[PDB]
């Protein structure tokens, strides 16, 4: 198998009232 | 407050505000999800994207 | 003397002389046309309602107290200084000590003793003119007008109008 | 083209 | 002017000064 893999076992959280999960 | 002005408009007509799911009365939310499979009502309602 | 809740005026904007272009009623909102029920007039004039409350809020919170709507110049003080402040620049050379050296026959192209010049400096003096446009929306949060045009002609917005000068109380378009 | 985004309500 | 001839500032550049380090 000629592959990659990349940071996936975290997702887009966001929620529908804002594009962006924020950050602290 | 010190708040947009324009936010009670949006909030009323879904521009902005909070998804239709929490927008709704709970035992509303739990008839859609349980007839989901033969009687969508998830297109007659707004979520609001910001 | 109350003729509805209105709906706020919207002030303009321009290159600045410290006018803010008069203002008009705000006429890309609802809430004073027709069609709906009879059930939506604490629902739809709760909202208009609201509207204006938080308007209220706004203004008194952000804005600085003038006794005009528009006073055509803001003092130095309150147009908010967003000036640089201080800085050091250290001098390259000794010219008082690194040439007689020269007049000794030497030719140039840190090695002579560890003399350096620090120089400090400072920026412009305050400007009074129009408000910047960061502070515009401080300045004009939109007024909400409860009694539209009563009591004499004196204590009517008149800074409403984008043709009026208030430093010669006539209106004037060359028109 | 493409307009909005997804306004259902995710079940 | 009527003048053929430049002044002098009688006074070298910068008047304001800096500390030695």
């Amino acid at each position: 198998d000629i592959n990659f893999s990349s940071l996936a076992p975290r997702h887009g959280t966001r929620p529908f009232m804002g594009t962006w999960s924020d950050i602290g | 407050m010190a708040t947009p002005s324009m936010l009670p408009q949006w909030a009323y007509m879904h521009i902005a505000g909070q998804d239709a799911s929490e927008y709704l009365s709970p035992g509303l939310v739990q008839f859609a999800r349980a007839t989901d499979t033969y009687f969508s009502l998830g297109n007659k309602f707004r979520n609001p994207t910001v | 003397m109350s003729k509805e809740i209105p709906t706020p005026y919207m002030w303009s904007y321009q290159p600045q002389m410290g006018l803010a272009a008069g203002a008009a009623q705000d006429y890309s909102t609802r809430m004073n046309w027709l069609s709906a029920g009879p059930a939506m007039i604490s629902r739809v004039n709760d909202i208009r309602a609201h509207r204006n409350q938080i308007l209220l809020e706004q203004s008194a919170l952000t804005a600085t107290p003038r006794n005009h709507l528009n006073p055509r110049n803001w003092p130095a003080a309150l147009v908010y200084q967003e000036i640089p402040q201080p800085t050091t620049v250290l001098l390259p050379r000794d010219a008082q000590a690194e040439v007689q050296l020269t007049n000794s026959g030497v030719q140039l192209a840190f090695t002579p003793r560890q003399a350096v010049l620090t120089l400090e400096s400072s920026s412009s003096q305050p400007r009074s003119g129009g408000i910047g446009t960061l502070q515009f929306v401080e300045e004009f949060t939109p007024s909400v007008y409860f009694n539209p045009f009563s009591g004499s002609p004196g204590h009517y917005p008149d800074e409403f109008i984008p043709n009026f000068d208030a430093i010669s109380e006539s209106v004037d378009g060359y028109d």
